[PDB]
């Protein structure tokens, strides 16, 4: 994964180098910001069910055809509604994985690589997932530099879908 | 490439000098702006697809010849390559903003771009209008106070908009 | 049996040593499968090889080779076979080979596969007859089997623009994608849906580019946003 | 330049990406360390000529043959003593450049690259400069995290000569 | 373009060979399919505006949120309705271009290269353009091999959209 | 490359037009004489070795200074390269005969070829004599009535003569 | 080999593509030409006893030194005569394979690949084989497109020998 | 070319190295041999007109069909007889060029490179030239180590034709 | 590349002529002085590091602004590239002394070197001073008799001094 620690090792192994002060300062910047991002991952984990059911309802108010149109792609059946709240939980879980690691590494490996072939094949719309992620950004209840850390990985997922 | 602390070291060495206390005191004034500079590139990176597509939508509403049959942004492969150019220039202005000077923008992006567009037949004066619409989308975003503590970052807004100006006069 | 014709060398950066133990930030990131990369890091080898052979503007979804990628992820082909497979690919023949002649296609593939510029104009003349008599499949095999490729990149390193910046300098040679685009001044004229070849800057009655002067109150605007605290 | 800033731009530009929080944390770790790293450069510059003429005398103590033996490579003349204290000040000035930049940038470009080829041609023994840097490492007088920053670039210079 | 003439030159060209009898049969197969292929391309050319306005109305009946939802991506404006019918005219013109050259040459070059990138940027669902192509596939009124040639390229645009 | 069918399409796409009914009817006239077009490149390909080696033999009988010492066709390597240049040009004329237009002839063969012969020191006027000697050699074969039904191919033969003529003025 | 069926598969396989309409018309041009090809293959097969020993004597009448000059390369012995008639039977059998397959596939991999090294080493001249091939083109005794298809593969073998 | 002097420079330049004693021993072996090679090149030049016409008459006795059979490729006309002795003189001239240079350098660029395309196109049998070169090897009139150097480049030209 | 003997053949092939008697005897004169030519290149490459490091040391004492701060040979990499280029020039001069002509020196060492030095800011007139310092440090050593039989080889020394003069005027 791309973490701040494996990106400092890889730039030092490319140069055939021991870990200089260029690289020790970079790992130290991870350890300074890790206090604000480990409480964002603890506060997003503990309020996850409030955020999943909320963000799936925010898609249904905004795009109400997804509950009415028949077909396997839409949340009109009870099967297709549990597959929606499954997917909101996948996106929220990857955001907490990036806050504990630092850097957009877990969702670059588990989520975004091959995502466009999934949405194209099963006829899923990436604007359904932007609306869900814009709810979680506005409703996670964090503040300060704890909200600054969480919103920086919400906006990475939106920029890969937009 | 050079950052802003490496630009003073290269001037000093070229005359075999140490750095005086007046020069060190001006480099710790650059450090104290360190967290406000990181907020500005964070606001540009986090909104980077709305900078590009809102300002491309604006570009074809007022110059509708570029997307007509026979235009340059017609035939969606050339439409996709047009949006690629705007994300590229926005990428390197973002690089020049944390570095503190525009040397990575100058030789990795802008070096040979005006002569590239003449060999393709791309209107280089309309690429400069595309950069100028991302300029104030990015400035209005950096003057926006959401998610930030109270204080001041107004000399840094004027600096970010100067890298957008340098990128726009190098292409016409 | 018609050998290649002889051309003269020229002074270049890569013909001569940089005495650089401990390279810096302009060292250009070896992407190799000799470091045993995982799945997240073999994606970065593939994107680096697409950027090197194609442009950044030809990494569309319709351009990517999904089956050449999966033979690299299973250790069936090497990186020298990935690079050969991108040049003989159908997007490269359509977007690059069809809009160049034989002399400008040689200097694209010298700059992007060998990672260096051409030595002179006669080197373009010498290699353009390998294309016309054996095809692209014979031209890319005799170019990857030179000693210039097997010594620098081997068979498990992605190529790069060799020795672009001198270690003291801030302004280096032009990148090979900005120096040589998809088509040039020929094929520009009317063969690539083009008109009028130039454009004056856009005029407007609201000027938009006014330079500030020495008494303007935005140069003092600094602490206008908020006053400092204390007593 | 091996600044933590230019190393962050390079890892983002290797994969054609915007600057995420992986790279902003490397820049932030430079700013947290730049306080102690800039008071070291101010105090080494102010004691420059004291440390240069002291370290030259420590080489002539440990290696007294360098002041007696005839030849162009030795400090046995008035020009050889001027060129010897020139070289002590070269190694001291590059250390202070690395302290105002963060990371071993200026020392690699201006000093270390090509040093082994020079010291072989002009018959300059690298053990002289190691003794001169060990004097400055013991006599700069700093303490705390300010000496910890200073010695990390004296030690980096000794590992290149050794 | 991918054309049975130009895919026959480009197999003798890749080996430096003259056109043997292998490639003259490929040109011959185009010449005895071109009769049924060229009548479809002018039966769709004459029936264009019936098929354009009906297909855009068929999208508005299946997805009626596209006429109601405010925003630039939807046809809820007088501008957005003009851009919708512009798009159906692009897809229908590329089908008549493929019938007069044989095979999917013009729509590979002018439409589908970069199509996924601009759908995601401008928030355009490819399910809209599938419904507009299912209208044209049922309502061109062609029969025989003239309908086989027509539906061969309508289905090609559907296969690459989904 | 383009054939005669995609030449009309690429011109129509730059205007944003469908094809007119007189453009489809001019295209279906090419299909009607398609068998006679294939009989022409059947005669040329089947005797392609004899077109090159008989017209090269006649070029040095009438230009005996090419193969004297110092001449451009004097060595083993310079003479065999003269033979393969004729076989390249004869090959790209037959590619322009089944396509219908001279788009593969101009892009793949004739672009930048006059300046290449000027850099090599090759007399470009004599290359035009060799192309014209291959022109009438393959026109005489195209007008042969052996193994064919008797008809009028005279507009097709006058098109093949225009492809060799375009190659001969694009090389001096 | 180089059948038009396998050169249409390998065209679509090198593009990672399903068989489009560009490839199906190349297959249907083989099927139109096939009944003029399979009758020439049937006619040359039964008439091979005359066309081989007729063409062997046509070489000995134009080049009579190949029956009188001593050495292993000439047919001045019964071993050399029986190996000369074997060589004409290779050329005729390869033509009937190229008629059955359609296109110059079988005689490229079986006969013309590496043949210039064989004639140069064993001192045997290619002008002997051209006079034998011009005999079969003058005396196969077909007409229509049955002769025009059969002569298209005799003329391919002559153009590789010169 | 392929002088021993240029084939010693090319190995030192490949490593990027100076000329060691490995290369100077190689060039010294050229100079200790050139007293026999330059007596052979002068003895063949002063007896050339006897050798050309004798070798040209020898291939008319061995292959008498050349002076009788019509066609441009045979020596039956006065045009074809002057081009035949021209070719024997081209082989003898490159032999005497290879003796003053040392090693098969001049006849590679001037005679061997592209020779197989000339003999294939103009239908010149390489066994005519082998009969001519076997006359010169028999009756150049030389002996000792002078004749060893002359037969070394005669047999090189025979090995390329055979 | 060509040597001296292959240069004569290249003159004689372009006229289609056999070599004359005087051209043979001129070639046997170069064979006779072969041991005196091999003895020169052995004298030069055996001292090749001392030619470079002493001609450089005399250059920086004569032009002292090249090692002052800002000078073109001021840093350890710029100092080591200066000694690299003198060693490259002296290497190809040693190649041209056993060949007999400056064909490898023009093609593989000097082609484009003047334009390389202008783009770098390297003073090309100072590179010519350092080559002439290597010229008479090599000529004075080639005239030294310690190890060789006594004799006159002054024509060979006037040839070696012309390769150094050729590279000196082809760098500015
Ligand atoms: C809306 C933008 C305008 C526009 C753009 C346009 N550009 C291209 C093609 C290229 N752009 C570049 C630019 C860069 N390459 C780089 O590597 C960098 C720095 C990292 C930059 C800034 C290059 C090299 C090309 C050509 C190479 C290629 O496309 O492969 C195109 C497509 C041209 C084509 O037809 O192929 C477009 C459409 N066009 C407009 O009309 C807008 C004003
Ligand atoms: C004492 C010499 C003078 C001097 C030299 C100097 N040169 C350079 C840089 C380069 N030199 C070359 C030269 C060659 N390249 C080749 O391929 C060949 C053989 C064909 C030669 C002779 C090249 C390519 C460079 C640039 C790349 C590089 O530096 O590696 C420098 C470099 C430092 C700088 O910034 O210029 C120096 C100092 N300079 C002097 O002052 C002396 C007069
Ligand atoms: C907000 C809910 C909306 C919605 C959801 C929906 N999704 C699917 C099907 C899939 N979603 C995925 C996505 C992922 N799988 C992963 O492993 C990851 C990374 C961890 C992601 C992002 C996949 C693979 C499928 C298909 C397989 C499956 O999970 O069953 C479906 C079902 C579609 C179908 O045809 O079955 C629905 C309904 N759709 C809506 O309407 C909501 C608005
Ligand atoms: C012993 C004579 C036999 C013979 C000779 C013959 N040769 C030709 C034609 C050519 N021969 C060459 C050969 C060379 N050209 C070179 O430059 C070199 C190296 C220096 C060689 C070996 C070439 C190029 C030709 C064609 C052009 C020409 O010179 O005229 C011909 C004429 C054939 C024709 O079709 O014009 C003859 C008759 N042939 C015999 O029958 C003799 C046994
Ligand atoms: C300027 C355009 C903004 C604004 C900026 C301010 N930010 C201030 C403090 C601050 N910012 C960050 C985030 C930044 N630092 C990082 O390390 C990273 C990456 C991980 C980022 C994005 C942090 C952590 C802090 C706290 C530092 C502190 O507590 O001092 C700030 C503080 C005042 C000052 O430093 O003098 C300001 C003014 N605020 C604005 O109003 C505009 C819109
Ligand atoms: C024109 C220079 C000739 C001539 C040509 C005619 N050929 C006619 C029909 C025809 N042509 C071919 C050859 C070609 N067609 C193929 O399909 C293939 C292989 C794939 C090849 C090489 C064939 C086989 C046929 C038969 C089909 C048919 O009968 O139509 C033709 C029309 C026939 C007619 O007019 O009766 C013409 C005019 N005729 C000439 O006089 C000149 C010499
Ligand atoms: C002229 C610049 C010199 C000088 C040169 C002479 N050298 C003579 C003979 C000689 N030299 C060598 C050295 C060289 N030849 C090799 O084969 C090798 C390596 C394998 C090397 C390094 C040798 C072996 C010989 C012996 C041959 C002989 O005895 O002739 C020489 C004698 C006359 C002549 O060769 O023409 C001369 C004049 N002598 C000088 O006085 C200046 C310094
Ligand atoms: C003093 C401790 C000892 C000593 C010094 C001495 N040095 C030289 C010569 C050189 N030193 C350098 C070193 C550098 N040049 C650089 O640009 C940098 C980085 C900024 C360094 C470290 C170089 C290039 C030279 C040669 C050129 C020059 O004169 O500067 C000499 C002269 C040797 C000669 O042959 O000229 C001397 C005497 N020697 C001692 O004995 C002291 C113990
Ligand atoms: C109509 C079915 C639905 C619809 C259409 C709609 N489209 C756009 C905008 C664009 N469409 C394209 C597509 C192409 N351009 C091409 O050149 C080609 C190949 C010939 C294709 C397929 C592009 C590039 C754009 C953006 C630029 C433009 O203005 O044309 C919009 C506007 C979106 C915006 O942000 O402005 C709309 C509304 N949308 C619907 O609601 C209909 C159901
Ligand atoms: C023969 C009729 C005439 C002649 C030919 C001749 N040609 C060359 C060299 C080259 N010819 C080409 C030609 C092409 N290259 C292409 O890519 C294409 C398609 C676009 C063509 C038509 C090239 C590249 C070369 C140079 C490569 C090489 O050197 O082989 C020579 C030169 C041979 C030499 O050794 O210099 C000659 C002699 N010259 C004549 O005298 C005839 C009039
Ligand atoms: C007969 C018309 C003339 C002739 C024939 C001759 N040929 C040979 C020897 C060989 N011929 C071949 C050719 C092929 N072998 C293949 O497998 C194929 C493709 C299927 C071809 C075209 C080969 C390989 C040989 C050598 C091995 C063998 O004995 O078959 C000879 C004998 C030469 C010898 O030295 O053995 C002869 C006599 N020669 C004439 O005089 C006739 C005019």
């Amino acid at each position: 994964m791309k973490t701040p620690i494996t990106e400092a090792i890889a730039t030092a192994d490319n140069q055939g180098r021991f870990l200089s002060n260029t690289e020790l300062q970079a790992v130290n910047g991870r350890y300074q910001r890790a206090t604000a991002s480990l409480t964002a991952a603890k506060a997003l984990t503990g309020s996850a069910q409030r955020l999943i059911t909320g963000a799936a309802q925010a898609v249904y108010n905004k795009f109400p055809y997804t509950t009415q149109m028949p077909g396997p792609a839409y949340a009109s059946s009870a099967i297709g509604k549990a597959k929606c709240a499954r997917d909101i939980g996948y996106y929220l879980r990857m955001v907490t994985y990036c806050l504990v690691v630092g850097g957009t590494g877990p969702m670059d490996e588990y989520l975004v690589a091959g995502l466009e072939e999934i949405n194209r094949s099963f006829d899923l719309s990436p604007s359904w997932y932007i609306e869900a992620l814009q709810y979680i950004k506005n409703s996670h209840g964090l503040s300060g530099q704890v909200a600054n850390e969480a919103n920086a990985y919400i906006d990475y997922a939106i920029n890969t879908l937009s | 490439m050079l950052d802003a602390f490496a630009k003073v070291v290269a001037q000093a060495d070229a005359r075999g000098e140490f750095l005086s206390n007046t020069q060190i005191d001006a480099l710790s004034k650059m450090v104290k702006e360190g967290n406000q500079r990181l907020d500005i590139v964070n606001k540009v990176t986090s909104n980077a697809s709305a900078i590009v597509t809102n300002s491309a939508r604006a570009l074809f509403a007022e110059q509708p010849q570029l997307i007509q049959p026979g235009g340059n942004a017609y035939t969606s492969r050339r439409m996709a390559a047009c949006l690629r150019d705007m994300e590229i220039v926005l990428r390197y202005v973002s690089y020049a903003m944390i570095a503190g000077d525009s040397s990575v923008l100058d030789d990795r992006c802008l070096n040979g771009l005006r002569e590239t567009y003449q060999a393709l037949g791309t209107p280089g004066s309309s690429v400069a209008v595309a950069i100028q619409k991302m300029k104030d989308a990015s400035v209005a975003l950096a003057n926006d106070t959401t998610g930030t503590p109270i204080g001041d970052c107004s000399s840094l807004v004027a600096e970010l908009a100067g890298y957008f100006d340098r990128a726009a006069v190098s292409v016409v | 049996s018609i050998p290649i014709l002889k051309y003269s060398l020229s002074t270049q950066n890569q013909r001569v040593e940089s005495f650089e133990v401990n390279p810096g930030d302009e060292q250009y990131r070896i992407y190799s499968t000799d470091s045993l990369p995982s799945s997240s890091e073999v994606d970065q080898i593939i994107w680096a090889a697409y950027r090197q052979i194609f442009s950044e503007h030809q990494i569309l979804k319709s351009t990517k080779q999904p089956f050449l990628e999966s033979q690299l992820r299973f250790n069936q082909i090497s990186i020298k076979d990935f690079i050969k497979g991108l040049v003989l690919s159908a997007p490269f023949r359509d977007l690059n080979y069809n809009v160049n002649n034989n002399y400008r296609f040689v200097e694209i593939c010298v700059q992007r596969v060998l990672g260096r510029d051409i030595y002179n104009e006669r080197e373009k003349i010498a290699w353009s007859i390998i294309i016309a008599t054996q095809g692209l499949e014979g031209f890319i095999d005799t170019l990857l089997n030179t000693q210039e490729y097997l010594s620098n990149f081997g068979d498990s390193i992605v190529p790069f623009q060799r020795r672009r910046i001198i270690p003291q300098r801030s302004k280096g040679e032009m990148p090979f994608n900005l120096k040589t685009p998809r088509y040039g001044i020929e094929f520009r004229s009317k063969l690539a849906a083009t008109q009028f070849s130039w454009a004056s800057p856009i005029r407007r009655f609201r000027p938009q580019e006014q330079q500030p002067k020495a008494g303007d109150p935005a140069l003092f605007l600094n602490m206008v946003q908020e006053m400092g605290p204390g007593l």
